[PDB]
């Protein structure tokens, strides 16, 4: 979107070197990093999902959509359930819970919200791991 | 607001914006993005479905400790 993928004077490979070095130093194993990268790749592949709208209120993802299949494979989750819940939503009324398809623009907004929430949860999980790495068993008399 | 205090100003030219006066500075905010960002459509049933996702860490990400 920005049109400038690279930063002048900044090398991304060395920044991965520093990131992996730091995470290993603070106790995070390479498995956690690899899972984070898998989540990032899944979100990137999900960002390319195209929606075919049956009408204003109902839309269905085109069948055998390769981006969604790759997203599910990278997430290690089912494809059909994710397709149904990205084309339809469960609405719970005061007495009944039914399934109603979503709007295509609302489908895209929901996909964006899902990606954002997954990214935020991953960031918070990394923060919590850094915390448990940095947590001191000895009681802190004070702090700065 | 009803012009209760000088801290709030009404921009005449645009009805989709509001000027808020701070002691540091007075600035005008556009109304288009406020509702869009504030409202996040999330269902409890969808939360359960995502908990049912086959990823072994995804419910851990969605896990609340309290």
């Amino acid at each position: 979107q920005g049109g400038s993928p690279m930063i002048e004077g900044v090398d991304d490979a060395k920044e991965m070197a520093h990131t992996r070095q730091a995470c290993t130093l603070l106790g995070i194993s390479e498995s956690y990093q690899m899972g984070i990268f898998r989540i990032l790749a899944g979100i990137l592949h999900l960002g390319n999902v195209g929606f075919a709208s049956r009408d204003s209120d109902s839309c269905t993802i085109p069948p055998k959509h390769e981006p969604l299949t790759i997203f599910c494979d990278l997430m290690g989750v089912d494809y059909e359930e994710m397709c149904h819940w990205l084309c339809h939503r469960k609405l719970a009324t005061a007495t009944e819970t039914y399934i109603k398809p979503i709007s295509k623009l609302q489908a895209t907004n929901a996909r964006d919200a899902l990606a954002k929430h997954i990214y935020a949860k991953l960031f918070n999980w990394i923060v919590d791991h850094v915390n448990q790495a940095l947590h001191s068993a000895v009681k802190q008399h004070s702090f700065i | 607001h009803l012009n209760k205090c000088a801290l709030f100003e009404k921009p005449r030219m645009s009805n989709k914006a509001f000027i808020i006066k701070h002691f540091a500075d007075k600035v005008e905010y556009q109304c288009e993005g406020f509702l869009e960002k504030n409202k996040d459509t999330v269902f409890e049933e969808q939360i359960k479905v995502l908990k049912s996702s086959k990823f072994k860490m995804l419910p851990e990400l969605f896990q609340d400790d309290e």
